[PDB]
């Protein structure tokens, strides 16, 4: 009885922390989504800057 | 005190009439399988105590 | 600390409700302008004989229909996302208040 | 704490997105409406000439 | 006479102020091959008559 | 864990309600083309009147 | 009042429906 | 039509009675032992 419930309450607390863990994982999904969203702007800015800088340094005698 | 909390947060729902502020979207919770026991089981635990 | 967080959750949930009502009145506002192109086309298609003309207003009316349908579908998309955000916020509210108790 | 704050930022940015889209694309709608009206006017003028 | 019928039709359509009578949700009107000609041809028929 | 008649009863009735709303909106989503057909009919009859 | 006055004018001399629908 | 909903109600009722019966069996076996 006491041990039977001591098993059950531990199990349900583990289930609760599992729901916690899934919530954390979807948080991480959202965060990596943000990071990859901004990475595109990063790459675009970097490539445009590199191209034009190469051009202007090479050119204009 | 366990069943005191029972009766309190039970009565603040039946007596709590539907119109309120908590009305806001949730998801389907049909998958909920929290419960484990039976009426006869509460009855018999109470008998054990007495 | 937790009580402060509870209060600001309440603020944000009804802010999300305000967003939803903005979206629905946007739906109502965009409902009417669909009438423009469709009614003009329906009444214009009727002419007695050959003077029927393919012309810039007709092309622009087709563009009207296309663009307005795009408007409606994007707006109902926004509707789905706003409901999803609200339900997530509400479950967060529920969990936070239970550990408050 | 992190759950709360992340959710808030998510919701706020989404709201901003929605408002911008609705406003600008409404402006586009009425602009092309004006264009349609002008074109119809010139067509009427030509017809009267004939 | 035919082109006068045309002018009157175009008048009560463009000069029609909406929100009043034609607010029925017409649909399926996104296709119409009623136009058989191109305005240049119409102009040259008129010139032929002259 | 409140496992008595209410939980299952509520779980079922919410389903019943949403299944209900399904066909209730089915009626209206048909009422639209019900409107459209009479729209075409009225447009025709006024044109033959002309 | 508008409708009654219009009816009286019609009697003596010898869409609005959508607006009334919205009022209803 | 309505037979659909009545059948689903009988389905759920039969389910619930089955869990009731099986757990009561397990319990009565516990006191039996």
């Amino acid at each position: 009885v006491n041990e039977v419930f001591t098993i059950d309450d531990t199990l349900q607390t583990l289930k609760l922390r599992l729901r916690e863990t899934q919530d954390t994982l979807q948080l991480l999904v959202m965060t990596k989504s943000r990071l990859e969203h901004e990475l595109a702007i990063k790459a675009n800015t970097l490539c445009i800057d590199k191209d034009k800088c190469m051009s202007m340094r090479k050119s204009f005698p | 005190e366990d069943k005191s909390s029972a009766q309190y947060i039970d009565e603040n729902c039946f007596n709590l009439r539907s119109t309120s502020d908590s009305i806001s979207f949730f998801h389907g919770v049909e998958k909920f399988d929290g419960t484990v026991s039976i009426p006869e089981t509460w009855a018999k635990f109470s008998n054990d105590n007495i | 600390k937790l009580q402060t967080q509870l209060a600001k959750i309440l603020q944000e949930i009804f802010q999300a409700e305000n967003t939803i009502m903005l979206l629905e009145r946007a739906i109502v506002a965009k409902e009417y302008p669909l009438k423009m192109a469709q009614t003009m086309l329906a009444c214009r298609t009727r002419r007695p004989n050959v003077e029927l003309c393919r012309d810039v207003p007709q092309f622009r009316l087709v563009n009207e229909v296309f663009t307005i349908d795009d408007t409606l579908q994007t707006l109902k998309l926004r509707l789905r996302e706003t409901q999803d955000t609200l339900q997530l916020l509400v479950m967060t509210k529920s969990r936070l208040e239970h550990e408050l108790a | 704490i992190r759950n709360a704050e992340a959710s808030r930022l998510w919701a706020s940015r989404l709201t901003g997105d929605s408002l911008r889209i609705m406003q600008d694309k409404d402006q586009l709608i009425h602009q092309m409406q004006e264009g349609t009206s002008r074109n119809l006017g010139q067509r009427l003028s030509d017809l009267g000439f004939w």
